[PDB]
């Protein structure tokens, strides 16, 4: 018997099952669908407050 | 040296005139502009606005001159902190190495006509740390000075002399009238 194997299951599970140029190229598979975002470093604003200053 | 006229030639000589360049203009265009100079250098004259730099030790008789015993409003005189408004710096206090090229900024910052008034012997030649590895001898070596005020500090009553004796200088200066011999 002949059951549903990797192979099988590979014919589906690029972002095409049917991939091309494009889709097959890049792949964004998360999983869960919630990516969590990623911190960024938010650089401050810089003030040389004095000398010329009361 | 010269030295004031006695009782009698007084008696003799007339008002010395108002405008400093006198009244003796020969035809319309050096008439006329001979009162122009003379608004203009009033208006520069009565209204000046110091940038209070104000360093150290002598800053305390830059604030005492504001003070109410020498009042310096009274003159016309008022203390613009913007430097874009200021159209005065009376540097006070020492001028050491990192602060040299801020001053060299914040005068040249300042639009003109612009007058420099040197207060202080720190300002004037270095003062008493004249022979020091950090502070510039003298700020004559970064700025153009116009009045020096010496004292350690000047007492107030020398200081806005020194500020009068410039109203003077601002009195006298000839734009206008000397520009048409230009
Ligand atoms: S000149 Fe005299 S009063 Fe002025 S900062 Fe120097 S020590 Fe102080």
């Amino acid at each position: 018997k002949w059951y549903p194997d990797p192979e099988f299951m590979k014919q589906f599970s690029g972002p095409v099952m049917y991939p091309d140029e494009v889709t097959s190229l890049w792949t964004v598979p998360p999983w869960n669908s919630k990516v969590t975002p990623v911190e960024k470093s938010v650089r401050n604003l810089t003030l040389n407050f004095g000398p010329q200053h009361p | 040296q010269q030295t004031l006229p006695v009782a009698e030639v007084a008696q003799n000589l007339p008002k010395k005139g108002y405008s400093p360049f006198g009244t003796k203009q020969s035809s319309v265009a050096e008439w006329s502009l001979a009162r122009l100079d003379d608004l203009l250098n009033w208006g520069r004259k009565g209204s000046i606005w110091p940038l209070t730099f104000g360093l150290a030790c002598c800053a305390v008789e830059m604030m005492h001159i504001a003070a109410p015993r020498y009042d310096m409003d009274r003159y016309g005189v008022v203390f613009r902190a913007s430097p874009r408004q200021a159209d005065v710096i009376i540097v006070a206090g020492t001028l050491t190495n990192k602060m040299a090229p801020a001053l060299r900024k914040v005068y040249d910052q300042m639009p003109e006509p612009r007058w420099v008034i040197s207060m202080g012997s720190c300002a004037n030649g270095g003062g008493y740390y004249h022979y020091s590895y950090s502070v510039v001898r003298g700020c004559d070596r970064i700025i153009p000075v116009d009045i020096y005020v010496p004292g350690c500090p000047p007492t107030a009553e020398a200081l806005m002399y020194g500020v009068l004796q410039l109203q003077k200088k601002v009195k006298r200066m000839k734009t206008l009238q000397m520009w048409y011999r230009k």
